[PDB]
């Protein structure tokens, strides 16, 4: 029941009465752990943005990172570092554009690399986690370019240098599977496998087509790199699962997050990060609500939980808030994170019972992106 | 009156008697079997047309007369933009002012003067009846009156439904009579979201009653000289086609190298393309625009030659703001645009889409 | 007021998020920061690129293609924010995708988002 | 009763039905007039900020200007141009600092000068209008520097170049009186007159002390350059008037904005821009309310109007909102502008009756500063 | 809640604007962005300059000098914003003035404002 | 017991029998009439003190003994900052280890050895009585025991209320017994809000029970050589005072040129200033700190000489983070600081303030 502000008031008062001295200094953030959560605030397209580093267990802000225009956050699954690809201009939002990658120490939050990307190659878009991605070894950052044509930028984080742009087909997103390989989703309904090198045309192979042109795959699929599991909902809550663990695409049976009766009654997924995936539990979490078919970006008030193997529903949680994005911690007894862009508040739930445990408010102007590390 | 004026025009249109050696009519170069364009092969292929002397080649590609009736008379709008007129350089105010020029041009129909044209019209009993019924007795006896009347009839003929039927698949789709294929619909969507709509749509915004896929403006898109056409024309290696600047009255050096935005209707069947017929294939015309946007090496290369597109004939006043769109057309979108532009073919020329 | 309810177009106020032309707008209405329905505010730069949508006009029963062009080179206006997605498709169908900052072709390479204009470019089909 | 949005909808429906064309383009703002009003948003210390250009008569935003960290706006009284001194950093709020002056055209809002200020000389502070000031001819901008010591920077707008820093005594604020002369307010209770040639040490003269040490003069006095009138209220509402028109400071009879009875009942001025001065009417406007003596920065709900020459109260308005800042238009039948930082709204009143006429909402994050040109 | 009322200090919650040490704070409480009552958040830079005030502590009846030092080099935190002005004087008395960004002396010449700490540096008088 | 030991130290303090030629005692250089500092004019003015031989001058200024008993024993704290000890360079662990060094220092009291000190103590019947009642019979016959015992007595004497009365105007104002004047309060406020308190306050935060206006730390503030004093010292113009690095056991090169932060109590009456007494005036000492902050040409100038201050004796390990505050002290604030520092004068030395 005692709040963090109350506990700290008590502590400060005891220090004063006991005459305890302390040196004003720059704090270190607590060591990265499973229940650390990052919240990014694209701030409804503002020229500058903020990331909030949060201890989900305490529901406390433990640090922040400044960003530019629509930056892409990444978090190393092992917890060794965080990075973003970001964009600034010499006169706030006008003038010379500089695109750059920064790598940060996860406890001091100090930048340890600042890597300029030549010719302003970043894709400026409402933030999609999988438009910038780390290789499993954490040595390479891959970023998407849309203009003048779809391309993937290769950034050597180890050597702290931009390497090259890769010409790709008409395809989107970046799901890395190895130090030299990633997958993309293509207009034609296939996945493209891109195996690349330092120079030379990459080896690009297309899987078979796995969905019709009129099934619409959401901009925020869940991807577990360690499981090689791509969880891709459509507008109707039908879920495509692709097993990439062999290094090649294996198409798993499709599952329906909502029942036929629910669909008949207007139930659809909706929000920003509509889907989460828990690796160890092999569970899928989906933001759903009753909605018109073209209100697919509005907040939802319910989360359905389902077995990835069988498609069997394990739970339907009533969230009690307008939730735009979900994600999970990847430990045992995980937390379900529920982010409200409207409330500017991260609601922290028990993923088993769906009960609201605590919350962190005042998270910028329009927070949308939750990231966690899979350290287990 | 209206039917009759046009009917007179129909006769004049196919009459070789309006050329010096009587080998050539409007319909020789503006052939109704090929969307009113020239199917004949000259020294430069189908790029430029051969006149009545069987030797002289023009320096510009023969354009369709289909939908030319929709173009406003030449003028400068409040935005300081010249609009309308006829010819690639807009040197004719309208259809009527245009019609007489081929008749007197020695590289084309080659009649020495108006009196000569009046003499040919006079020799035909059918014209004496036709002309006098519309214009009065003794019209053909006055060279100026007769020449003017002939132009009038020819202008009125080009304004008929025959020339602008609006019966393309695009028209039928916009009526609700049929639907686009997914490929054509994608082509349409690309057309209206990419830089194409900035020049190849009638209006800046809203919907046109009778769309002909041009804004009637003048732009320099930075095209090279067609070397075999230029050589065949005999205008010289040092000759520059100044486009709009060549119109008498225009002195503004910013108009140099600008040509009238052509209607894209029937484009699929009216190759070769551009004012000098430089590109053979429709796809090549589309790929030319990628030179301004694509970073790939292939974008510098004309696929028909395997060599670079070439230095612009006029390397100034380029419409860079519109051309430098920042987005490259992938092959899928070029395919789509081709499919869309094919829907702009008048129904009667749909059989020509195979060849 | 019900965010999940079917969107209902009106043709009586361009500053409201239910204005019919705004059926797939993402960002801010330019009219609210010194622009107009179809013009950019002073100091910003007009993009040439756009995302499109077929929007129903309740005044005339017709469906029009709106090409949503961005006014760029300024920080986001913060006035009249709206997000609608009638027909809006995912990023891999980008001509219908509205999360993309459609600022390409703007003068001086302007790529920051300020607001969006709602011009009609053609009839829907 | 028809709102601007409604009127705009009708016009757009008319254009469509009539088949009227119009080219999508960059609008120009209407010509600067007496009823144009500028509202600056320091954004509660945000690293980037915004200025809103408003047609006061219509209650319409006609333009905007982006700024950096706590910029100082100025507006030439003749309407020829606007300017600010601003501050940017190479990585949002960290890295290399650049202080600069920008001059803008007042109809296109295009920057016509960008003048870098060497050695990061700007005073970074909650925005005070008279910490950066134009000379009456508008060829010179003068900005204040607090660190390492009080100093004043001379920026040549005509030549578009920084010229020099002026060494001054322990004084604050900048009130220009001539092409080569400005006044400051010093800690010792005097005013300082500073006269600067093309080169050399400035000639600095002091007036006699005009207030005691325990009399506190607010951070936002009103200064009419064309009148040479300095209107300076104290924490209690006592108003110092200094006439600077002859080139030298002449101290007018002090006046009380509140009565002794009101003062005993805890009536005190409070807000940000607490005072306004109308030149033609020779009239003073003060934000007042009942408040504790140390709540001097809180919003006020009342404005009192008094004759500057005599000190008689002419009116007292109940504003109807929590108001932080006021200013007036310098034309006949003037508007009274009442800006609310909490509501982010400029409320526009008739200065005669005090009646609310219209309002412009959504003016940033924490708008604080109103500026108007004196064009008559 | 009544903004104009005489400020009432408490000693039970450091994140609230009525906590006694915040009697002349301007900006944001660092405890709300990963700092603490008297420490800066990670990534920011601690200033040596300070505005000062005598704050009455309701608990022990004593008045303490709080030297408000800023944590700098980050954009403003946006969490737990507060503005109090007990004893606060105009800019010409800078030692007691709180509109000033007291980032002087910060490492890396950091001058942007993130948040403010509230350490006791002595007794009053 | 504790009283007796102190009383013995009181005798030893003013006794010239502890110098080779019996010309000087502790009190000669640490004069109780001048806050336990040296009023005597030598070859370098009052910058350095003359020893027992009448000729030998030191290289360091004689510091006050007031409040020195509040300094903790020498140690390295958890941040790796050295704190405490005695002497400008902290080479002595505490007051006990310090006391014997002046006795045996040839440039000071100049006793040849502990045997000689014991011999002199043995000659005094009152010392035989005094020492033996505290330390046991025969204590003065053992050189080591006698020397250590004498060091103990002097350390105890220095720890009495007389050396640290806490009766300055400052202490009275903190007890609510009176008020600062306007100028004094400004000075106090400047002191706690400017860089001064980062070094001249016991604690980082909170309230000290017995403030002596020093954190006991070691800092290089970049002072130049005192030319005349260095000349008088006889140490040679090639000599470099390395400060804390001179302490046996200190090997860390980052400590070179650092000196112990002095307590500012009685500062108004213990001029000249700094470890080498280079500045005669208190205002000059305050003005030295401006050299790192002010951009005015006058800031590079020592007002006592009219010439540039001079390059640092040791051009490394400078406390630049603390010193480069970004704010210059104007004359009014200098006046204010002087007026505040004057309130740190003990009651009994207030008449010396003129
Ligand atoms: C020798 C072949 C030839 C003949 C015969 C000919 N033309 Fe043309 N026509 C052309 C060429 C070549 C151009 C483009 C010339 C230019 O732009 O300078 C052209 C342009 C036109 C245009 C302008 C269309 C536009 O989009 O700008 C019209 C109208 C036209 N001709 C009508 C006629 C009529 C009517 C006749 C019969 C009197 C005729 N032409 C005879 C080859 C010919
Ligand atoms: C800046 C205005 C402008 C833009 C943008 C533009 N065009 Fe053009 N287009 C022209 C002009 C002018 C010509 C004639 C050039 C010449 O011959 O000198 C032309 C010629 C063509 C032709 C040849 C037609 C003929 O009859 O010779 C085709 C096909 C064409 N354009 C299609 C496109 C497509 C598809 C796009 C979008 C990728 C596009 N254009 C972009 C103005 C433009
Ligand atoms: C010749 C003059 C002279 C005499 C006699 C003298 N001192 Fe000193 N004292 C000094 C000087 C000089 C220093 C500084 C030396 C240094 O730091 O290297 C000093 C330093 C000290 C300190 C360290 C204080 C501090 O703040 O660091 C103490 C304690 C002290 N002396 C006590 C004594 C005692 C006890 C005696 C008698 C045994 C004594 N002194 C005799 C001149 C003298
Ligand atoms: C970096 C820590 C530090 C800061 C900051 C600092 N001082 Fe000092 N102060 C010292 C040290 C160390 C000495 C001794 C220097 C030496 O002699 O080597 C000293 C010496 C002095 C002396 C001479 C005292 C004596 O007994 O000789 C005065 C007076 C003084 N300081 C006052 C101030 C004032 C006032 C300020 C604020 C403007 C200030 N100091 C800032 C550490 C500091
Ligand atoms: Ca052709
Ligand atoms: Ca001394
Ligand atoms: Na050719
Ligand atoms: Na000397
Ligand atoms: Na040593």
């Amino acid at each position: 029941q005692e709040t963090q502000g109350q506990a700290a008031a008590r502590a400060a008062a005891a220090d004063l009465a006991a005459g305890q001295d302390d040196e004003p200094r720059i704090l270190e953030a607590p060591a990265p752990d499973a229940r650390r959560v990052y919240v990014n605030d694209p701030a409804h397209f503002a020229a500058v943005t903020q990331q909030f580093v949060i201890d989900g267990e305490a529901g406390r802000v433990i640090g922040m990172i400044d960003g530019g225009f629509l930056p892409n956050p990444v978090v190393a699954d092992d917890g060794s570092f965080i990075a973003h690809a970001s964009t600034v201009f010499s006169r706030i939002a006008r003038g010379e554009r500089t695109d750059y990658v920064e790598v940060f120490d996860p406890v001091t939050l100090l930048p340890t690399a600042d890597i300029e990307l030549p010719d302003a190659p970043r894709f400026l878009v409402g933030t999609y986690p999988w438009m910038t991605s780390l290789t499993p070894d954490g040595k390479t950052l891959l970023f998407y370019q849309f203009s003048p044509a779809p391309a993937v930028g290769v950034v050597d984080l180890e050597g702290k240098a931009f390497k090259r742009m890769l010409d790709v087909p008409d395809c989107y997103h970046i799901f890395p599977t190895a130090p030299d390989t990633f997958f993309m989703h293509c207009r034609d309904g296939s996945l493209a496998k891109v195996a690349f090198g330092t120079e030379g045309t990459p080896e690009i192979t297309h899987t078979e087509v796995f969905h019709p042109e009129d099934e619409f795959l959401i901009n925020h699929p869940a991807y577990s790199q360690k499981a090689g599991r791509l969880v891709w909902p459509t507008y109707t809550g039908k879920i495509h699962q692709i097993d990439l663990s062999s290094g090649d695409a294996k198409f798993l049976p499709a599952v329906e997050a909502l029942t036929e009766a629910e669909r008949a009654d207007g139930w659809r997924p909706g929000g920003w990060q509509q889907v989460a995936y828990h690796r160890a539990l092999d569970r899928i979490y989906l933001l759903v609500d009753q909605r018109d078919e073209w209100r697919h970006k509005t907040a939802s008030r319910f989360v359905v939980v389902l077995d990835a193997k069988t498609g069997e529903r394990l739970a339907k949680f009533e969230m009690g808030h307008e939730i735009d994005s979900i994600n999970v911690s990847q430990d045992e007894k995980p937390l379900l994170y529920a982010l409200s862009t409207g409330d500017k508040t991260l609601y922290i739930h028990d993923a088993e019972s769906g009960e609201e445990l605590r919350s962190v408010n005042q998270l910028g102007h329009g927070p949308q992106v939750i990231t966690t590390a899979d350290m287990g | 009156a209206d039917d009759a004026l046009a009917a007179l025009g129909a006769q004049l249109f196919v009459d070789p008697a309006l050329s010096r050696n009587a080998t050539q009519s409007c319909a020789t170069c503006h052939d109704p079997a090929r969307a009113f364009t020239d199917p004949r092969e000259g020294k430069a292929g189908l790029a430029v047309s051969v006149g009545d002397d069987g030797q002289s080649h023009g320096d510009r590609n023969t354009p369709t007369l289909g939908y030319a009736a929709l173009v406003p008379a030449f003028h400068r709008d409040a935005n300081g933009k010249y609009k309308g007129g006829q010819f690639w350089d807009g040197r004719a105010d309208d259809l009527k002012q245009q019609a007489g020029q081929p008749m007197l041009n020695p590289v084309e129909m080659a009649m020495p003067d108006r009196a000569a044209v009046a003499a040919r019209l006079r020799d035909d009993p059918a014209y004496r009846t036709g002309f006098e019924a519309l214009f009065g007795k003794g019209v053909l006896d006055d060279p100026e009156r007769a020449f003017d009347a002939a132009a009038e009839a020819l202008a009125a003929y080009q304004a008929t439904g025959e020339f602008s039927p609006f019966d393309s698949k695009y028209d039928r789709v916009m009526r609700g009579e049929e639907k686009f294929t997914p490929l054509e619909e994608f082509g349409y969507t690309v057309f209206i979201t990419w830089n194409c709509r900035l020049c190849h749509m009638q209006r800046k915004q809203g919907v046109a009653e009778r769309e002909t896929f041009t804004n009637f403006e003048y732009h320099n898109i930075g095209l090279p000289v067609n070397e075999t056409a230029r050589e065949a024309s005999g205008l010289g290696a040092d000759h520059v086609d100044h486009g709009l600047l060549a119109r008498p009255g225009i002195e503004d050096p910013a108009q140099s190298g600008r040509f009238k935005v052509p209607s894209l209707r029937n484009v699929a069947v009216t190759g070769p393309y551009m004012h000098n017929g430089v590109f053979t294939d429709l796809r090549t015309a589309i790929l030319f625009y990628n030179k301004y946007t694509s970073r790939r090496p292939e974008a510098k290369i004309n696929p028909e030659t395997g060599a670079p597109w070439g230095e612009p004939e006029v390397a100034r006043n380029l419409s860079l703001a519109e051309l430098q769109s920042g987005l490259m057309l992938d092959d899928g979108r070029v395919d789509a645009l081709v499919a869309f532009l094919e829907t702009l073919t008048d129904r009667r020329y749909e059989p020509l889409l195979e060849e | 007021t019900d965010p999940r309810a079917k969107w209902v177009p009106q043709d009586n106020d361009i500053q409201a998020c239910d204005y019919w032309r705004h059926c797939s707008i993402d960002g801010n209405i330019c009219d609210c920061s010194g622009g107009s329905l179809t013009n950019c505010p002073p100091g910003t730069k007009l993009a040439t690129a756009s995302w499109v949508a077929s929007c129903y006009n309740p005044t005339d029963g017709q469906s029009y293609l709106i090409a949503y062009r961005d006014c760029c080179g300024y920080n986001v206006s913060g006035r009249c924010p709206c997000l609608n997605t009638e027909g809006e498709l995912p990023v891999y169908r980008p001509e219908f995708a509205n999360d993309i900052i459609w600022c390409f072709g703007a003068e001086d390479d302007a790529m920051t988002y300020h607001c969006t204009i709602s011009p009609i470019v053609g009839k829907a089909s």
